[PDB]
C-alpha cells in the first residue's frame, strides 16, 4: 500500500529516531507495552497505522525501521531504555569498533563486514512490503561514525535498486563551529561521493536551532530533547498526508518532481513556522497571514543564509490542521505582491500547497502547543552557495599545509580523490552563479 | 536498576554478571536469577557491621549376589526396602 | 569486546598505579575484601573495560607490575589493595636498579623481557580485543624509563595496530635528584619519540605549586600528588565506560588531536581544586569552571606556554549540562585570545560531554592542550647534556657496560630535530 | 595486631605455619589508623588535612617560602572516627576495611 | 563384566601404588575400615570395576604386591590403610636386591615367579572378563625392573589378547641415584619395546619444576609428589567407572593413540594447579583450562615439547561441559600453532568428556600426548651407555650372574634403532 522504510545510520540517527518515534507511537497512541487499550485495532494493519507500523496477528506493532550504529554504547541505552519490547531484536545492528571519526576509516576497512547483514535486513522487509515507495536516510554529516558507511550504503542501495526514491536528512556543519577538525575533511568527502545518487537532501544548522530557542521558545538552556523533537514534528508534518486524509494530498514523489529543477542542486531548506509557547499559544492569535510572514521571515530559518542574499526559486508549503483555502490563496497574492523577496525570472509559478485536515499532535510535559492550525515550508534556493564558498576557503589550507594526512594515509588512503574532491564542490558552485544568472 | 527486570535485551553488547558460576544456559532465566540473588546476597552483603528396579541392571549394591532364589523383580524391591534396614549404608 | 590491561613500572610508577587502582576501586564502589558493592548498575554495566571476571563474585585486574626491589611491591602489597592484585603477576628482579640505563637497557632486562612477555601475552590471550595498552612510568628515573623503553620496543611490532599511551612523571627542571638524569632522559625520549603515539607529562614542581597556592595544607605528600595525577587519569579514561553522548575512543582523541607523526607530548590540568571553605562559598557554573580551567595558574604541566602557542585542546566535561554553554565559553574563548592560537586550523577545539559526575561533585571537568611548550624544557635538558658530555663525565660506567658515545651523537641530533621541529611549524 | 601508644596506630603482622602455601611477605598492612568502619567513600584528596588556612601573601614576592595566615572557626572539618585503645577486649566485634 | 587387576613392583611401586590406592578410596568416599558409605550411588555402581565384595560392606581391591625387602611392605601395611591389603596377597623372598637386575632377572625370579603367577592366575580365575593389566614399577629402579621383564614376559603369552599398561619412572637428567641405572635401564627396555602397548613415563626434575613453580610450599614430601603424579592415572581411568557422552576404554584410547606398532611411551599431562591464594583468585572456564593445559612448563615427564613436533593428542575433561567450546579451543590451538604439528596425520586431536569431576574441583583436565620429543631420553642413555661401556666399568657382576655382553650389543641397537626410527617418522 502506502508505506516508508526507515534507516536510522548513525549513532547522530537514533537520536533522532528515538525522539521521532517516540512522537509516532503517541498519535496513535501506541501503548509501550505494544497493543492498545479495550478498543479494538489489530487485525491484519489495515488502517493509517500500516504505513509504518506492522501489527500483525502478533498483535504487535513492527518498526519498519533499521538502527546501525558502531559504538555499543548509545545503541545498548536505548534498548535499556522503554520501548525496547516494541523494537525488533536484530533490527539493532550494533558493530564494536569506531571510524575514529575517519570517514576514510568508515569506507574502507570498516565497512565490508557489515554491508551483508544491513543489505539482509533491507530485504528481508522488502519481501513482506507491497508499495517500497521510498526510504527516510538520516545520518550525520560530522559523524564520527554516521559520516563515511551511510555513503557506501547508498551507493550499494542505488546499485541493486536502480527505481525507488531517496531522502536524505542530515545535520550540517556548523559556519562558525567544527567540533571535529576532521568535519571539513568528511564533509567535502561526502558530499563528492553523494551528490551524484543522492535523490534529494535536506540541511539544517544546529546553531540556528539554538537561536531560535530563545528567539520565541524562550529557552535559555534547550537539549537535545528539545531539539530532537522539532525534528522529529518537522518530518510528522513531511509525511502527514502520506498518513491521514484531506481535501487534496500530495506525495514524496511529487516531492522529487516539484522541488529540484536540475539535476545536481537538490539541497532546498525547510522552516517550520508555528514554534511558540504555551503561553503566546495562550491569550495571542494565530492565523494564516502572520504564520506565512513568519515562515518566510530571513531569522527564523534555521540555516545561516539570508535570502536576500540570494533569490528565493522554488517553494512547498503543506498546510496542517482546520484552514480554508480562500486566506491562502489570497495569503500567497500577498507574498507574490510583496518586492523584497526578489524571485528568480525563470518560472514565474513557484508554489506547490498541500492541505491537510488532520490537526497537528504535542507531546504532554513536552514543549510545543495545542495547535490548531500549522504550516510548514520546504523551499529551494540561491542563498546557500555562501556555505560552500565558507567549506573551501579553509579546506585549501588544511590540505595544503597537509597536516593529519598521514592518519589517512596509514589507514590506507591516497589523494587523487582528495583532488578531485575539490573540482566536484567548484562545479557544484560554478552551476549555482550559472543557474542563477538570467 | 534495570526494568524487564526479568530479561534486559537480546543482544547485549554490554556484559552480564554471571557468566560464571551459573551459565550455559540462555539469556532471560540466567541474567534475571543472576541479578536477583546477585542484589539479594549485595544486600545481605551490605547488612550490619555488627519401587521395582527393572532385570539385567549392571552395578552392584551390597549383598545381592550372596542371597538369591527369587525373582529379579522381587529381590531387587526386597533389597529396595532392606537397605534402610541392615545394609541401610546407602544414600 | 574492547578493554584495556594496564602497565606499571618503576618504584613511581608502582606508587601511581596504587593509587590510581584505588581511586577507580572506590569509583565502582569496590572494598578492600573485593566483592561488589551494588548501587549503581551503570556503574556495573561496563567493568570489563579495567576488571576481568573471577570466581566467587571477585575482580581481579588486568595490570602487569614490574619492579626491581622487593620493598616496593611489599609496600604496595601491604596496602588496602594488595590482596585485590595478584600474586602470581608480581614479578620482580633479582637484583637492585643501581640507577644505570645501561644496566636497565641490556644486563637484566635481556632476561626479564621473557617473563614479561610471558604474562603480558597470556592476559591478551585471556582478553578478545583492546584499544591497546597505557604504561605508566618516569622517563628520569631508573627502573621505570630502563624497563619501559625495552618493553615498548618489544610490545610494538608483536602488537602494530594498538593504542600505545605513555603516560610519565617529568623530571623535576632545578633539583631532580638524580644527577644522571640527563643522560638518562636523553636516552629514553631518543626511543620513546620512535615507539609511542602519545604522551602525557607531569612535573613534581608544578605539582608542588598547586598543592600551595589552591589546596591550602601545608602539608600534603606525594601520595596527595598521585592523587591529583590520578584525577586526570580518571577524568581522561572514564569516558570509554559511561554513557552519554561525546567521542570516547583514545584514537578519536589521538584523530582530533594530533597533526604529525612526531607531535606527541601533552600538559594535562585539571578543574576546580577547592579550598576549605570555597566548597560552601562556591556556586558550580560552567563560566567560572571555563575560567578557573582555561587558567595560568591552573596549569600543573610544565611552564607557562605564554612563551609558546597553542595547536589544539580538548576538553572533557562531566555532568548534567547542555550543549550551548560549552559552545559559548568556546566560542567567547577564541576571541579573548585569538592570537595565541595558530592560524593553520581553525575550531581548534575538541570538545566531549559525559553525564555521570564523579563520586562526590556535580560539575567537573579535564583539559588537554598540544601547545608550543616543550622547547624550553628539552632545550634545558639540551643545555645539561652538552654541558656534561663535553668532558665525559660519570662515562666510565655506561662505557663499563659496553655503551659507545655513538648512541650520545645521534640521541642529541634526534632531540635537536625535534627541537628544531617544534620550532618550525609555530613561528 | 602492635598498638602504638605514641601515634595512636595500629599494625598487623602475619603468623602464617609452615607448608601453609602463602607467600613470605609478613607485614600484611601498613602502619596507619583504621577507620572506625568500612572503607569510607574516598573524602575526594585535595581537602584531607588538619589545619585550615586563610590566604597566602608570599607569592606577591620571595622572602620565605610564603606566609601561612590562620583562621578562628575551622570550617570542614569532618568526622572520622578511629580505633582507640578504649573498645579493646578479648571478644568484640572490629571491622578492618571489610574484615569482621 | 569388565574389570582391571593392579601391580605392584619395585619399592617405588609400592609407596606409589600405597598413594593411589588410598586416592581410589577417598575419591570413592570410604572409611579405612573399609565400611562404605553410599553417598553417591554412581560410584557405588561402578566400584566393581576394580574392587571385588566380600560379606560385611569392606570392599578388597584386585593389586598383587610383590617385593624382596620386607621392611617397605611392613611399613606401607603399618600406614593409615594397612588394614585394606590383604595378607594373603603379600608374596616376597627371603633374599636382598643388591640393586642388580642380573639377580632380578636370573637369580632372585626363578623362585618367586612361581608364587606371583600362581595367585594372579587365581584372581583372574576370580574375575570374568578383563581388558588387561597394569604394572606401576621402575625402568631404572633395580627389584621392579627385575621382577617386571620376567612377569611380563610371562603373562604376554597366556593372554595375548589385552591391554598391558606399564607405569615408570625416567632417569634424572641431571643425577640418577643409582650409578648401574643406565645399564638397568637399556636391559629392561630392550624387553619392554618388544613386549607392552602402552608406556607412562614420568620424572621427579620437571615435578621438583613443578613444586617451585605452582606447589609453592616450602617443604614437600615424597608422598604428595606421589598424590601429584597418581591423580594422572586416575584421571586417564576416570571415564571407566561414570556416565557420560564419552568413552573410556584404554583400547578405546590406543587405537586413537599409537599410529605405528614401534610407538608405547607417553608424557603424563595435568590441569588446574592451584597456588597459596589462586583458588580464590582464579576464574576456571574452559578458555583458561585449554590455555594453561596446552603449557610447555606445565608438562612434567621428560623435556620442554618446544624443540620437536607433536604427533598425536589426546585430552579427556571432567565436569559439565558442551562440545561448541571443546571443539573451537582445538580450532584456536591448532591454527594459532599449524606449524608445530606433523601435516602427515590432520586432526590428530581427541577429546573425551565426562560428567562427574573429581572431588574438590568442578571442572578438570588429563591431558596425554605422544610427540618426538622422546629423542632426548634415550639419546642420553645411549651415550652414558656408550661411555660406561669403553672401559667395561662395573661388569664384573653381571658377567659373574652369568650373561654375556652380545646381550648389550644387541639392546643397543634395538636402542639405536629406536633412535633413527622416531628421527625418520619426524623428518
Ligand atoms: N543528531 C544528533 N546530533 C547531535 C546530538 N548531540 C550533538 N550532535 C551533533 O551530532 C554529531 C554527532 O556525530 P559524530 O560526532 O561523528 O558521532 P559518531 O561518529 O557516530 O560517534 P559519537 O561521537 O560517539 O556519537 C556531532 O558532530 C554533534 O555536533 C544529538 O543528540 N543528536
Ligand atoms: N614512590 C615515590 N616516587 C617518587 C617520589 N618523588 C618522586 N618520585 C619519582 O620516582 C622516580 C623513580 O621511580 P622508579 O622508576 O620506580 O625508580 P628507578 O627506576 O630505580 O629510578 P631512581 O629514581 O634512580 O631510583 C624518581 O625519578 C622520582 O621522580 C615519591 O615521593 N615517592
Ligand atoms: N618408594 C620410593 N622409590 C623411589 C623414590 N625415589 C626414587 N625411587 C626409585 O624407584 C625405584 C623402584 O623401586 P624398586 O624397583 O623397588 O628398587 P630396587 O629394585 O630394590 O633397586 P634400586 O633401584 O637400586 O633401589 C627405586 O629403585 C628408586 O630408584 C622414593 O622416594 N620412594
Amino acid at each position: 500500500m502506502r508505506e516508508c522504510i526507515s534507516i536510522h545510520v548513525g549513532q547522530a540517527g537514533v537520536q533522532i529516531g528515538n525522539a521521532c518515534w517516540e512522537l509516532y507511537c503517541l498519535e496513535h497512541g501506541i501503548q509501550p507495552d505494544g497493543q492498545m487499550p479495550s478498543d479494538k485495532t489489530i487485525g491484519g494493519g489495515d488502517d493509517s497505522f500500516n504505513t509504518f507500523f506492522s501489527e500483525t496477528g502478533a498483535g504487535k506493532h513492527v518498526p519498519r525501521a533499521v538502527f546501525v550504529d558502531l559504538e555499543p554504547t548509545v545503541v545498548d541505552e536505548v534498548r535499556t531504555g522503554t520501548y525496547r519490547q516494541l523494537f525488533h531484536p536484530e533490527q539493532l545492528i550494533t558493530g564494536k569498533e569506531d571510524a575514529a571519526n575517519n570517514y576514510a576509516r568508515g569506507h574502507y576497512t570498516i565497512g565490508k563486514e557489515i554491508v551483508d547483514l544491513v543489505l539482509d535486513r533491507i530485504r528481508k522487509l522488502a519481501d513482506l512490503c507491497t508499495g517500497l515507495q521510498g526510504f527516510l536516510i538520516f545520518h550525520s554529516f560530522g559523524g564520527g561514525t554516521g559520516s563515511g558507511f551511510a555513503s557506501l550504503l547508498m551507493e550499494r542501495l542505488s546499485v541493486d535498486y536502480g527505481k525507488k526514491s531517496k531522502l536524505e536528512f542530515a545535520i550540517y556543519p556548523a559556519p562558525q563551529v567544527s567540533t571535529a577538525v576532521v568535519e571539513p575533511y568528511n564533509s567535502i568527502l561526502t558530499t563528492h561521493t553523494t551528490l551524484e545518487h543522492s535523490d534529494c537532501a535536506f540541511m539544517v544548522d544546529n546553531e540556528a536551532i539554538y537561536d531560535i530557542c530563545r528567539r520565541n521558545l524562550d529557552i535559555e538552556r534547550p537539549t537535545y530533547t528539545n531539539l530532537n523533537r522539532l525534528i522529529g514534528q518537522i518530518v510528522s508534518s513531511i509525511t502527514a498526508s502520506l498518513r491521514f486524509d484531506g481535501a487534496l494530498n500530495v506525495d514524496l514523489t511529487e516531492f522529487q518532481t516539484n522541488l529540484v529543477p536540475y539535476p545536481r542542486i537538490h539541497f532546498p531548506l525547510a522552516t517550520y513556522a508555528p514554534v511558540i509557547s504555551a503561553e503566546k499559544a495562550y491569550h495571542e492569535q494565530l492565523s494564516v497571514a502572520e504564520i506565512t510572514n513568519a515562515c518566510f521571515e530571513p531569522a527564523n530559518q534555521m540555516v545561516k543564509c539570508d535570502p536576500r542574499h540570494g533569490k528565493y526559486m522554488a517553494c512547498c508549503m503543506l498546510y496542517r490542521g482546520d484552514v480554508v483555502p480562500k486566506d491562502v490563496n489570497a495569503a500567497i497574492a500577498t507574498i507574490k505582491t510583496k518586492r523584497t523577496i526578489q524571485f528568480v525570472d525563470w518560472c514565474p509559478t513557484g508554489f506547490k500547497v498541500g492541505i491537510n485536515y488532520q490537526p497537528p499532535t504535542v507531546v504532554p510535559g513536552g514543549d510545543l502547543a495545542k495547535v490548531q492550525r500549522a504550516v510548514c515550508m520546504l523551499s529551494n534556493t540561491t542563498a546557500i552557495a555562501e556555505a560552500w564558498a565558507r567549506l573551501d576557503h579553509k579546506f585549501d589550507l588544511m590540505y595544503a599545509k597537509r597536516a593529519f594526512v598521514h592518519w589517512y594515509v596509514g589507514e590506507g588512503m591516497e589523494e587523487g580523490e582528495f583532488s578531485e574532491a575539490r573540482e566536484d564542490l567548484a562545479a557544484l558552485e560554478k552551476d549555482y552563479e550559472e543557474v542563477g544568472v538570467d | 536498576p534495570n526494568l524487564i527486570q526479568r530479561k534486559a535485551i537480546s543482544g547485549y553488547a554490554g556484559f552480564v554478571p554471571r557468566f560464571a558460576w551459573v551459565m550455559g544456559m540462555n539469556y532471560r532465566d540466567g541474567v534475571t536469577q543472576a541479578m536477583d540473588d546477585f542484589d539479594k546476597n549485595q544486600f545481605v552483603f551490605r547488612h550490619p557491621v555488627c519401587q521395582g528396579l527393572i532385570p539385567f541392571y549392571m552395578g552392584f549394591i551390597p549383598s545381592m549376589q550372596d542371597n538369591y532364589a527369587l525373582t529379579f523383580g522381587n529381590s531387587t524391591r526386597r533389597a529396595y526396602q532392606k537397605e534402610l534396614d541392615r545394609r541401610s549404608h546407602t544414600l | 569486546m574492547r578493554e584495556i590491561v594496564h602497565l606499571q613500572a618503576g618504584q613511581c610508577g608502582n606508587q601511581i598505579g596504587a593509587k590510581f587502582w584505588e581511586v577507580i576501586s572506590d569509583e565502582h564502589g569496590i572494598d578492600p575484601t573485593g566483592t561488589y558493592h551494588g548501587d549503581s548498575d551503570l556503574q556495573l554495566e561496563r567493568i570489563n573495560v579495567y576488571y576481568n571476571e573471577a570466581t566467587g563474585g571477585k575482580y581481579v585486574p588486568r595490570a602487569v607490575l614490574v619492579d626491581l626491589e622487593p620493598g616496593t611491591m611489599d609496600s604496595v602489597r601491604s596496602g588496602p589493595f594488595g590482596q585485590i592484585f595478584r600474586p602470581d603477576n608480581f614479578v620482580f628482579g633479582q637484583s637492585g636498579a643501581g640507577n644505570n640505563w645501561a644496566k636497565g637497557h641490556y644486563t637484566e632486562g635481556a632476561e626479564l623481557v621473557d617473563s614479561v612477555l610471558d604474562v603480558v601475552r597470556k592476559e591478551a590471550e585471556s582478553c578478545d580485543c583492546l584499544q591497546g595498552f597505557q604504561l605508566t612510568h618516569s622517563l628520569g628515573g631508573g627502573t621505570g624509563s630502563g624497563m619501559g623503553t625495552l618493553l615498548i620496543s618489544k610490545i610494538r611490532e608483536e602488537y602494530p595496530d594498538r593504542i600505545m599511551n605513555t603516560f610519565s612523571v617529568v623530571p623535576s627542571p632545578k633539583v631532580s635528584d638524580t644527577v644522571v638524569e640527563p643522560y638518562n632522559a636523553t636516552l629514553s625520549v631518543h626511543q620513546l619519540v620512535e615507539n609511542t603515539d602519545e604522551t602525557y607529562c607531569i612535573d613534581n614542581e608544578a605539582l608542588y605549586d598547586i598543592c600551595f597556592r589552591t589546596l591550602k595544607l601545608t602539608t600534603p605528600t606525594y601520595g596527595d600528588l598521585n592523587h591529583l595525577v590520578s584525577a586526570t587519569m580518571s577524568g581522561v579514561t572514564t569516558c570509554l565506560r559511561f554513557p552519554g553522548q561525546l567521542n570516547a575512543d583514545l584514537r578519536k582523541l589521538a584523530v582530533n588531536m594530533v597533526p604529525f607523526p612526531r607531535l606527541h607530548f601533552f600538559m594535562p590540568g585539571f578543574a576546580p581544586l577547592t579550598s576549605r571553605g570555597s566548597q560552601q562559598y562556591r556556586a558550580l557554573t560552567v563560566p567560572e569552571l571555563t575560567q578557573q580551567m582555561f587558567d595560568a595558574k591552573n596549569m600543573m604541566a610544565a611552564c607557562d606556554p605564554r612563551h609558546g602557542r597553542y595547536l589544539t585542546v580538548a576538553a572533557v566535561f562531566r555532568g548534567r549540562m547542555s550543549m550551548k554553554e560549552v559552545d559559548e565559553q568556546m566560542l567567547n574563548v577564541q576571541n579573548k585570545n585569538s592570537s595565541y592560537f595558530v592560524e593553520w586550523i581553525p575550531n581548534n577545539v575538541k570538545t566531549a560531554v559525559c553525564d555521570i559526575p564523579p563520586r562526590g561533585l556535580k560539575m567537573s571537568a579535564t583539559f588537554i592542550g598540544n601547545s608550543t611548550a616543550i622547547q624550553e624544557l628539552f632545550k634545558r635538558i639540551s643545555e645539561q647534556f652538552t654541558a656534561m658530555f663535553r668532558r665525559k663525565a660519570f662515562l666510565h660506567w655506561y662505557t663499563g657496560e659496553g655503551m659507545d658515545e655513538m648512541e650520545f651523537t645521534e640521541a642529541e641530533s634526534n632531540m635537536n630535530d625535534l627541537v628544531s621541529e617544534y620550532q618550525q611549524y609555530q613561528d | 595486631l602492635h598498638y602504638f601508644l605514641c601515634d595512636g596506630t595500629v599494625e598487623i603482622r602475619e603468623v602464617l605455619p609452615s607448608n601453609s602455601g602463602r607467600d613470605a611477605m609478613s607485614s600484611f598492612l601498613r602502619r596507619g589508623k583504621l577507620p572506625k568502619y568500612g572503607p569510607p567513600g574516598i573524602y575526594q584528596p585535595g581537602q584531607i588535612t588538619d589545619r585550615a588556612v586563610l590566604n597566602v601573601y608570599g607569592g606577591l614576592s620571595e622572602w620565605r617560602a610564603d606566609g601561612y595566615l590562620l583562621d578562628k572557626y575551622q570550617l570542614g572539618k569532618v568526622e572520622q572516627d578511629f580505633y582507640t585503645d578504649q573498645d579493646l577486649s578479648i571478644g568484640a566485634t572490629i571491622n578492618v576495611w571489610g574484615r569482621k
